[PDB]
RNA sequence: GUUUCUCUUCAGAUCGCAUAAAUCUUUCGCCUUUUACUAAAGAUUUCCGUGGAGAGGAACACCAAUUUUUUGAGCCUUGCCUUGGCAAGGCU
């Protein structure tokens, strides 16, 4: 079918690396057919490495390029 | 439907080792576990390059399918009853 | 003493002290290193001493 | 296991060699297969059941030897069990008169030589978990439990070897000394048995006295390893032993017309009937069955013939049960050619199986006991 | 020429009852146990007959001690047909006999009136029924499945 | 022998009589009973092929 | 193209879901003798039929909305590289 099997990756603790040198990383509950995330305690990596803290965030899917696991699933 | 032989090819892949390149210009090198039929894959046991050269070592990554532009498949497939 | 779950030629084996012996109906055979030898009663307790 | 006995013999003495060299190669082809000499030189073969054994045979004349080869009538083993305590206490001392071993036996309470063959107990676990078994489930008690010693003939053998002497009677330093070589005629004993050179089964040995040399040369050894076995053979033989036949289980598809018949079939084979139900869906009853497997011999062609092909059964191994009659009635006489009445079974059983193993007709009791034992056996 | 044959089975199903007396009606060839040609094969390679086979004029023409046999119950002569290398001796000529065939288990429908496929009365009921109900990983009701408009049962006209 | 048949095209089955690929002994097939256990390997596809 | 008839060749096959006789070598049996026999084995042939292939005759005849194809394009600055370009980086 069309969803993406990304139903083992939940509740685990994600990075996400996305377009245009980007960086997110999250504790993670969504998708949909497209793969749009809804990431949960979500820090935004800046370019100097000055972090911010964030609250829940929708994702566009076509932005993704990777989606890695910093605690396994 | 027409899900033609390259597709199967990659589904065959499974479970071996296959390299991996994004258009940014990282290259993924990784034991793969699935593979759906509009290319995500998931990738354990990576060691990536880096655009600029340096090494990683990685647990497990998923990569969407249309950010691919090459994978490099294991040379034993050639044999395959897809071909 | 029997020797506990070793046989051969499906004859239970017996240790006499430090000798391998089978009994095939009386006759005493001693563990050569390579062939059984048909031993004499005396023989065996003067070799088991 | 492998209960049915055939044996073999060449027909020409001369071809022997090449007898033996098929016998080794069937061995490797059927894994359960046990070739086995005994002390009379009958080569004897092992098999699990009727169509086993057919295939075997077949396999051995044509495929490997292709020599003519006499068929001995099909046999099964038996076992030697006790059913009653010890009458007498009874002793033995070692050939030096320097040690006195006393020893009982008694049955093992309906049960737990079951579960050491299951492995639901080990002697590799320690003494308290061992303990805590035995007394939870079978309510020994805990200073008994704690004195086992080891299972016989081997570490899953159905018989076990239990030493109930006090520490105030029988230095258990010195004791310690001699029990490695306690437990290795324990299972020597067990292994062979005195009544027909056949297993035992079932039994409980307690020890209740030990005097031991305080020299190392005349314990130890050579003095104490027959000695022991002799008193095991003394304690089994007063504790009034019985033979214990191996039974199949039987399960037979019949329509229901046919049922009758099986009943039939069954009741001249000493079987006993245990289930009979339909099988839900469809027209065929099951019956079950146990049955004694020396005479289990044709009961699938007889059974298939009465029916009109109707019927088929399928056999496999079960308990052990003990044999009516008693193997040691003196007064019994074998009337060679008869199917002899069921109280002189055991009687008969026991002589036979000597006859085929070579061995004595009759268990000449001196043999195992000393004099003053027989003294206080006269008295 | 006459050669070959090609029926319809509404032909065959009249003709087979018209010679209906002629034949006979098992089902099953379980019933030849030891009454075939290769048990009678097995009774001409050795000189012992089966009680109902026909006979022949033979093709030809301690280890015995009774006292050691136990002679529980006789040899019945359809044992070394059965078992022909185990319970004889020198089985030369002798032939394996098929051993088993799983019973065909056929109710024949009495009368046409009745439904092809029903529970005919000879079959034993089914008791089972769930008592102790289990419950398995059945999904929840309404939880997002629905087929599309056009899928039916296969065959369902 | 259905896998057998799937993945050996030139072999097929009789039409009156079943074949025992694994029996392959005469004594095996003569009884209609196996007797001996006979491995196969083959490479069979998945749904996903 | 379907039937037919004839010829040639190969038959491994329940060549046949059926079942005959003959010859020879032996073991038998009634038996003056011999056919005609008996009934088992083996080697053999004969006969009633058959299949496959080939030759020839005859007779009738569709979607541009993230996952590919209706585009995030395109533009600059640094280092090297003889130049060319490459490694990038930064933009809108």
């Amino acid at each position: 079918a069309h969803p993406p099997e990304l139903k083992k990756f939940m509740d685990k603790k994600l990075s996400l690396k996305l377009n245009g040198g980007r960086h997110v990383q999250g504790i993670l509950r969504g998708f949909d057919p497209f793969m749009n995330l809804v990431i949960d305690e979500c820090v935004e990596m800046a370019t100097s490495g000055q972090q911010n803290n964030i609250g829940m965030v929708v994702i566009r899917g076509n932005s993704i390029i990777m989606l890695e696991a910093l605690e396994r699933v | 439907m027409s899900i033609g032989v390259p597709i199967k090819v990659l589904h065959e892949a499974e479970g071996h080792i296959v390299t991996c390149e994004t258009n940014t210009g990282e290259v993924y090198r990784g034991k793969l576990i699935e593979a759906e039929d509009n290319m995500n894959c998931q990738m354990s046991n990576i060691t990536v390059t880096y655009r600029d050269g340096r090494v990683a070592q990685l647990e497990q990554v998923y990569i969407r399918g249309s950010k691919i532009r090459f994978l490099i498949l294991p040379d034993m497939l050639k044999n395959a009853p897809m071909l | 003493m029997p020797v506990i779950g070793k046989r051969h030629e499906g004859k239970q084996l017996y240790t006499f002290g430090r000798i391998v012996i089978y009994i095939d109906r009386g006759v005493v055979f001693v563990q050569g290193e390579k062939t059984w030898v048909p031993t004499s009663l005396q023989s065996l307790i003067d070799m088991a001493k | 296991t492998s209960v049915i006995k055939i044996a073999v013999e060449p027909v020409n003495p001369s071809e022997l060699p090449k007898m033996l060299d098929g016998l080794r190669k069937v061995n490797k082809s059927y894994p359960s297969l046990t070739t086995k000499v005994e002390e009379s030189g009958e080569h004897v073969i092992l098999g699990t059941g009727e169509l086993y054994l057919d295939c075997v045979m077949h396999d051995l004349r044509k495929m490997y030897s292709e020599i003519d080869i006499k068929v001995a009538d099909p046999v099964v083993t038996f076992c030697e069990t006790v059913v009653e305590t010890s009458s007498l206490k009874c002793f033995a001392e070692t050939p030096n008169k320097k040690n006195k071993i006393t020893m009982i036996a008694e049955p093992l309470e309906k049960g737990l030589a079951e579960d050491i063959e299951n492995e639901v107990v080990q002697i590799t676990w320690n003494r308290k978990k061992l303990g805590e078994f035995f007394q939870t489930k079978y309510d020994w008690d805990l200073l008994a439990a704690r004195s086992i010693w080891a299972f016989g003939p081997d570490a899953t053998g159905p018989n076990i070897l239990v030493d109930d002497t006090l520490p105030s009677e029988v230095d258990k330093a010195l004791l310690g000394s001699v029990k490695d070589s306690i437990v290795q005629g324990f299972q020597w004993g067990t292994r062979e048995g005195p009544l027909c050179d056949e297993l035992i089964r079932n039994v409980k040995f307690k020890i209740l006295d030990a005097v031991v040399a305080q020299e190392p040369l005349h314990r130890g050894g050579g003095q104490i390893i027959p000695t022991a076995r002799r008193v095991v053979y003394s304690a089994f033989l007063m504790a009034t032993p019985r033979l214990m036949e191996p039974y199949y289980f039987v399960e037979v598809q019949a329509p229901a017309d046919c049922v009758s018949a099986v009943y039939t079939v069954l009741a001249r084979r000493r079987g006993h009937v245990t289930q009979d139900a339909p099988i839900p869906g469809s027209p065929l009853y099951t019956i079950k069955a146990f049955i004694p497997a020396i005479d289990s011999f044709g009961f699938e062609t007889d059974l298939r013939t009465h029916t009109q092909g109707q019927a088929f059964s399928l056999s496999v191994f079960h308990h052990w049960q003990i044999v009516p009659g008693d193997p040691l009635d003196k007064s019994i006489v074998i009337r060679p050619l008869e199917p002899q009445p069921a109280p002189h079974l055991a009687r008969e059983f026991m002589i036979k199986t000597r006859r085929r193993k070579g061995l004595s007709e009759d268990v000449s009791i001196s043999k195992f006991f000393d004099d003053p034992m027989l003294l206080e056996l006269a008295k | 020429t006459y050669q070959r044959w090609q029926f319809t089975l509404p032909m065959m199903s009249t003709l087979y009852r018209l010679a209906n007396q002629l034949l006979t009606d098992l089902v099953d060839d379980n019933y030849f146990y030891l009454f075939d040609l290769k048990a009678f094969f097995t009774s001409k390679a050795l000189n012992m007959a089966i009680p109902g086979g026909p006979k022949f004029e033979p093709l030809v023409r301690e280890f015995n001690d009774i006292n050691k046999i136990i002679i529980r119950q006789p040899i019945r002569t359809e044992y070394k047909i059965a078992f022909p290398y185990l319970y004889n001796n020198l089985p030369h000529h002798v032939h394996l006999t098929w051993y088993h065939t799983p019973n065909v288990v056929f109710i024949k429908t009495e009368d046409p009136d009745l439904p092809a496929f029903y529970f005919d009365p000879l079959i034993n009921p089914i008791s089972h029924r769930h008592s102790v109900k289990s419950q398995e990983p059945l999904p929840d009701d309404d939880e997002e499945f629905e087929l599309p408009e056009f899928v039916e049962p296969f065959l369902k006209d | 022998d259905c896998l057998i048949e799937q993945t050996h095209p030139e072999i097929r089955k009789r039409y009156d009589q079943d074949l025992c690929y694994t029996d392959i002994l005469f004594t095996e097939q003569e009884r209609g009973v196996g007797i001996k256990s006979t491995p196969v390997t083959v490479v069979l596809p998945d749904t996903k092929g």
